[PDB]
């Protein structure tokens, strides 16, 4: 019954004033692309970054195992795109927000499905 | 400043590579400069960008299920920044394995952890990239003799894996080189040592071998050719430069659709070579990918 819970963990530790999980991989790319959240290759727009998939997952960067059956992970081997206000923490980003499976933008960082 | 400035780096001129040179010490002008990176862009993220956009000028074979094998691809930080810019450099589809000594999260298909001898492949690769250097092999006390380690396994791994047509990019340093490396660079229809304009401060470059075709088609002596890289290093100052890192418009791997055929040795006919030379063809079996580490038991 008992689960190491490392996503309520580390946001409790981003309260109270801990530095983010740094060396993220940040892609170059135009910025010129679709703004979605994950791709298999780097989308990010005018308003975004591009990172390596692997390097922004904290069940990655954590070595825990990844909190659903078949252990699968969404990030690895793909690249996500974070708001560059938001760039200094990417693994908290990925881990506080949800993709909309309709567009695959960010909820409330470019989806527009309920306007 | 220099009109080279604006590439992705600087090759190893023809002339250079023709000469008789003894190996000397490595005293690089611009020696201790770096260049001025895009915020937030590591070192080894630009390092690489520049060399797949200098490998993107070449005749590389590109077939369809693409086979991309990537050695020292761990750093110290617990990731693999080279990994993430080779997966976005291959066309999509392409099947990524790398490996390092140390642990590390990466987002190739596979990874191996372990000594690069622990590993082995039943099938061959269209292109290997290897990133794999020793701190230690730094010392300017001791005389700098061809090093074996990883590099007599890397010269192994490619006349045993690399399909004929395939292509290679081995890191090497002033230190850290081999003279069987240089002289398998004759077994390719063309060949270079690349610097990136990134690094271009550091004895640093990319052995590339364009095109495998499994023969000589020259006799290279391997220790004379890194005397030529160093005298070529050391009276070419290269501007350290990080303009090609801001167009990226053109840095996909071109999808060319490389034909793929399984061929005997005999079948093997300067057509072919032809066809092999220009990078139009890929010999190997198209089979399943399969790859282990070996693991020694102990107590
Ligand atoms: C310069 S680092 C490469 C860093 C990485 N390519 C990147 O993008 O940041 C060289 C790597 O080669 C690895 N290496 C050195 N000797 C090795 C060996 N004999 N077998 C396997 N890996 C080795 C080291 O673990 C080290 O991480
Ligand atoms: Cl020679
Ligand atoms: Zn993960
Ligand atoms: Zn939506």
């Amino acid at each position: 019954a008992f689960a190491v819970d490392a996503a309520k963990a580390y946001k409790d530790y981003l309260a109270s004033g801990g530095q983010p999980i740094t060396n993220c991989v940040k892609m170059l790319c135009t910025h010129t692309g679709t703004g979605q959240a994950i791709t298999v290759t780097p989308e990010a727009n005018m308003d975004q970054e591009s990172f390596g998939g692997a390097s922004c997952c904290l069940y990655c960067r954590c070595h825990i195992d990844h909190p659903n059956p078949k252990g699968f992970c969404d990030l690895k081997g793909k690249y996500v795109q974070i708001p560059t206000t938001c760039a200094n923490d990417p693994v908290g980003f990925t881990l506080k927000n949800t993709v909309c499976t309709v567009c695959g933008m960010w909820k409330g960082y470019g989806c527009s499905c309920d306007q | 400043m220099s009109s080279q400035a604006w590439q992705p780096g600087v090759a190893m001129p023809n002339l250079y590579k023709m000469q008789r040179m003894l190996l000397e010490k490595c005293d690089l002008q611009n020696y201790g400069d770096s260049a001025t990176l895009p915020k937030g862009i590591m070192m080894n993220v630009a390092k690489y960008t520049q060399l797949c956009q200098y490998l993107n000028t070449l005749t590389l074979a590109v077939p369809y299920n693409m086979r991309v094998i990537h050695f020292g691809a761990g750093s110290d930080k617990g990731v693999a920044p080279g990994t993430a810019v080779l997966r976005q450099w291959l066309p999509t589809g392409t099947l990524l394995v790398d490996s390092d000594l140390n642990d590390f999260v990466s987002d190739a298909d596979s990874t191996l952890i372990g000594d690069c001898a622990t590993v082995h492949t039943a099938n061959k690769w269209d292109l290997i990239i290897s990133d794999m250097y020793d701190p230690k092999t730094k010392n300017v006390t001791k005389e700098n003799d061809s090093k074996e380690g990883f590099f007599t396994y890397i010269c192994g791994f490619i006349q045993q894996k690399l399909a004929l047509g395939g292509s290679v990019a081995i890191k090497i340093t002033e230190h850290s080189w081999n003279a069987d490396l240089y002289k398998l660079m004759g077994h390719f229809a063309w060949w270079t040592a690349f610097v990136t304009n990134v690094n271009a401060s550091s004895s640093e470059a990319f052995l590339i071998g364009c095109n495998y075709l499994g023969k000589p088609r020259e006799q290279i002596d391997g220790y004379v050719m890194h005397a030529n890289y160093i005298f070529w290093r050391n009276t070419n100052p290269i501007q350290l430069s990080s303009y090609s890192l801001f167009d990226m418009s053109k840095f996909p791997l071109k999808l060319r659709g490389t034909a793929v055929m399984s061929l005997k040795e005999g079948q093997i006919n300067d057509m072919i070579l032809s066809l092999l030379s220009k990078g139009r063809l890929i010999i190997r079996e198209n089979n399943r990918v399969v790859i282990s580490s070996d693991v020694l038991v102990n107590n």
